[PDB]
């Protein structure tokens, strides 16, 4: 289980990250839970491998930048 | 595992963010990793309670 807490990110970056995680969760057969507050985006992915987590984290920094 | 990602934070704010999480992980006995990548600060904690996770999220949001 991997949880991301993205702080004060763009609305377009949040959209690209959510869609990227949903595609990864669909192909891996797991489900992802999103939570949104003002400036804080929660992403909780059950049963995620370690290489997938690093990939999601690198893509997050790519689109948030 | 929980991953806190901050963007364009000052080194002043980076020290406060890291110091806050360290004593939390020091009290719970959990692994914590701090990684800097240009204007990004990654705070990765393992097996941290959601009660503590919301605390860190509220502090980092007030810091950022």
């Amino acid at each position: 289980t991997w949880q991301w807490v993205l702080i004060n990110i763009s609305e377009e970056a949040r959209q690209r990250i959510e869609e990227y995680v949903r595609r990864i969760s669909k192909k891996e057969g797991t489900e992802v839970h999103f939570e949104k507050d003002d400036g804080v985006l929660h992403i909780r992915v059950k049963n995620l491998h370690e290489k997938r987590a690093r990939e999601i984290h690198e893509y997050a920094k790519r689109v948030i930048l | 595992s929980s991953i806190f990602l901050l963007s364009n934070v000052s080194e002043e704010a980076r020290q406060r963010a890291e110091e806050y999480v360290r004593r939390i992980s020091k009290k719970e006995g959990t692994e914590v990793r701090f990684e800097k990548d240009d204007g990004f600060l990654t705070i990765e904690v393992k097996n941290l309670s959601e009660e503590r996770l919301r605390e860190i999220a509220e502090y980092l949001w007030r810091v950022a």
